[PDB]
């Protein structure tokens, strides 16, 4: 019957102009809705939950990934993987309202995208053309990474994704966004200092700072450091192999080759599983806030 | 402004990377003691970039008002990593605050 094939398909009548006021919705909620989880904002959640929806790809048989939006329904949002990310999903409903032209899955990946550009990290062009797929395309439970492993585990996984060494690393360079939550995930506290400033931070901290290995709350064994950080096992395992230490090194030296790369590993990411057509348009760069002169 | 309501916002946005007490330890940022009418850059132990030298300026509530609204605008080359508040009321219940805080 032939492989499953996600074919791009623009809505009716959207252009580059219509996304950017969408962009720009969920950019100005951003700004304004600044005390959630204590100030941190919005930002990183819903970067996770761009990760989170397009993470669940598998190059094998083209299953899950960020096309089909298929997060709107109860079986892959009440995933125990997935648990906070309810709070950027509400945040994004008010904004889908206001868009209601918007598959949910261009909405979800545009999210993160906004996020990153309006936490001063790199642009990252992105594309249109998800279209919302029925709720038995809905990918199971358990197809996101665990916590609690090693860099075997690591390299292995992400090979479903279809990314090498470099992409594993660029992309978790976003653990520097953020936080652990124990009621989310059985980890808790804060990745590093700048929480919703997107930088080179994890792998600058990865390196310098003194780590210790302990029991949390949950009785999950988290990397913690005297400067009040904590990194999970699969996050700390990147200096434990040799060749992922190599790119820990590089990127923490180079923030611009960095932003460079987490630019193209991102938006491969978001992309994974999607085929785009010849009459599709190029990818679009959007207008931060800052540039608009807000 | 509110110095309680600005004793909130340096725990929550400020504290990881700054302290206020005197003799108080240099962190990712150096120890804020005394910040109001001194010079940028100049605490002693503490590794700045020479961008923030090179501002030279005595720091008072006008233009750590402008700073904290967007310290790249402010700074440009800061290694201060931080977003920038953006409601006036936030930074005036902050600058509040860390007036006596760091008395
Ligand atoms: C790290 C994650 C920080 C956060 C969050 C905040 N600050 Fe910061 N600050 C930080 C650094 C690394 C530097 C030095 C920048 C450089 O280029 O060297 C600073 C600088 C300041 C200053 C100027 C100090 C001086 O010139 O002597 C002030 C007054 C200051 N920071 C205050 C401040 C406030 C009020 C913050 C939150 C509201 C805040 N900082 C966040 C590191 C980080
Ligand atoms: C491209 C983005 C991205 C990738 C890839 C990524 N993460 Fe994260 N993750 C995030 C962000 C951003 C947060 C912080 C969310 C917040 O603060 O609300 C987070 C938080 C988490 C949390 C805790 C969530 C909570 O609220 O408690 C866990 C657990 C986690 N990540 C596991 C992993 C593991 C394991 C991997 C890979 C092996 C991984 N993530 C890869 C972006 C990512």
């Amino acid at each position: 019957t032939t492989p499953l094939v996600h074919v791009a398909s623009v809505e009716k009548g959207r252009s580059y102009e219509d996304f950017q006021k969408v962009y720009n919705a969920i950019a100005l909620k951003l700004r304004e809705d600044d005390e959630y989880d204590n100030y941190i904002g919005y930002g990183p959640v819903l970067v996770r939950l761009a990760w989170h929806i397009s993470g669940t790809w598998d190059k094998h048989d083209n299953t899950g990934g960020s096309y089909g939006g298929t997060y709107r329904f109860k079986k892959e949002f009440n995933d125990p993987s997935n648990a906070g990310l309810q709070n950027g999903f509400k945040f994004l409903e008010p904004i889908h309202k206001e868009f209601p032209w918007i598959s949910s899955g261009d909405l979800f990946s545009l999210g993160g995208v906004t996020a990153v550009q309006e936490m001063q990290g790199p642009k990252i062009p992105w594309r249109c053309g998800r279209v919302d797929t029925p709720e038995d395309t809905t990918p199971d439970n358990g197809r996101l990474p665990d916590a609690d492993k090693d860099a075997g585990y690591v390299r292995t996984f992400f090979q479903r994704l279809n990314m090498n060494d470099r992409e594993v690393v660029a992309l978790m360079g976003a653990h520097a966004l953020g936080k652990t939550h124990l009621k989310n995930s059985g980890y808790e506290g804060p990745f590093g200092a700048a929480n919703n400033v997107f930088t080179n931070e994890f792998y600058l901290n990865l390196l310098n700072e003194d780590w210790k290995l302990e029991k949390n709350d949950a009785n999950n064994e988290q990397w913690d450091s005297k400067s009040g950080y904590m990194m999970l096992p699969t996050d700390y395992s990147l200096i434990q192999d040799p060749k992922y230490l190599s790119i820990v090194k590089e990127y923490a030296n180079d923030q611009d080759k960095f932003f460079k790369d987490f630019s193209k590993a991102f938006e491969k990411l978001l992309e994974n599983g999607i085929t785009f057509p010849k009459d599709a348009p190029s990818p679009f760069i959007f207008k931060t806030l800052e540039e608009q002169g807000l | 402004g509110s110095a309680k309501k600005g004793a909130t916002l340096f725990k929550t946005r400020c504290l990881q990377c700054h302290t206020v007490e005197k003799g108080g330890p240099h962190k990712v940022g150096p120890n804020l003691h005394g910040i109001f009418g001194r010079h940028s850059g100049q605490a002693e132990g503490y590794s700045y970039t020479d961008a923030n030298i090179k501002k030279n300026v005595l720091w008072d509530e006008n233009n750590m008002s402008e700073y904290l609204t967007n310290p790249k605008k402010y700074i440009p080359g800061t290694k201060m990593a931080f977003g920038g508040l953006k409601k006036e009321k936030d930074r005036n219940d902050l600058i509040t605050y860390l007036k006596k805080a760091c008395e």
